[PDB]
């Protein structure tokens, strides 16, 4: 949902207000991809 | 800065190319009483 | 309105009443031609309950701000997906290789390292990806290296 998916891409044409409400879409994929991805490898883990 | 302009029944579409551009000259200035933009911040247009 | 509005009404300039439908953006409209607007067709250059799709603009000086004329311009463009035939005025530096750089080109600012490539890129390129999707080449905008 954020403007684009290249992060200096919103930091090269977006100011701080703006700018926020499109980065804060980037935190909010990547760190559920991430608490996706490590529960997923803690499964695998115990699979070893 | 040119003096005539088109009906918005009709309205022209100009292409820019092989140049260089300067958005403080827009910026700047209070002959507009608008300049609002959706995908970038307006001092962003001068590295952009 | 200091510039365009006319004593009588500037009708020179025209706006659009009536369409089929709605239209898709950036469509531009050159039709004279009547709309339809009850049950009967239309023949001849107009007709009862046909329209004539456009309406003539009679700005005044002495009409209040609003319903006074406005100049308007919209400045479009788009990003990264070729090599950018336009950008704002800032200067250059002397070129660096093979020292960590927060580097920019055209707007791709970030930080690297700028290395001899030996990717064989046709005229046609101005940068590279790989099969972990991450953007790893370009040619320098002033040598074409
Ligand atoms: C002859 C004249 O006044 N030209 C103006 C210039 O002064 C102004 O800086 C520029 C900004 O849009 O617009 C044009």
């Amino acid at each position: 949902g954020a403007i684009s998916s290249v992060l200096n891409d919103i930091l090269a044409r977006l100011d701080k207000v703006e700018a926020e409400v499109q980065i804060d879409r980037l935190i909010t994929g990547r760190l559920q991809s991430l608490q996706t991805y490590v529960t997923q490898q803690l499964i695998r883990a115990a699979e070893i | 800065n040119a003096t005539r302009f088109a009906s918005v029944y009709a309205w022209n579409r100009k292409r820019i190319s092989n140049c260089v551009a300067d958005y403080s000259v827009l910026y700047n200035s209070a002959s507009f009483s608008t300049f609002k933009c959706y995908g970038v911040s307006p001092t962003k247009l001068n590295d952009l | 309105n200091n510039l365009d509005s006319k004593v009588g009404g500037n009708y020179n300039y025209l706006y659009r009443l009536f369409r089929k439908s709605n239209l898709k953006p950036f469509e531009r409209d050159i039709s004279t031609e009547i709309y339809q607007a009850g049950s009967t067709p239309c023949n001849g250059v107009e007709g009862f309950n046909c329209y004539f799709p456009l309406q003539s603009y009679g700005f005044q000086p002495t009409y209040g701000v609003g319903y006074q004329p406005y100049r308007v311009v919209v400045l479009s463009f788009e990003l990264l997906h070729a090599p950018a035939t336009v950008c704002g005025p800032k200067k250059s530096t002397n070129l660096v290789k093979n020292k960590c750089v927060n580097f920019n080109f055209n707007g791709l600012t970030g930080t690297g390292v700028l290395t001899e490539s030996n990717k064989k890129f046709l005229p046609f390129q101005q940068f590279g990806r790989d099969i972990d999707d991450t953007t790893d080449a370009v040619r320098d905008p002033q040598t074409l290296e």
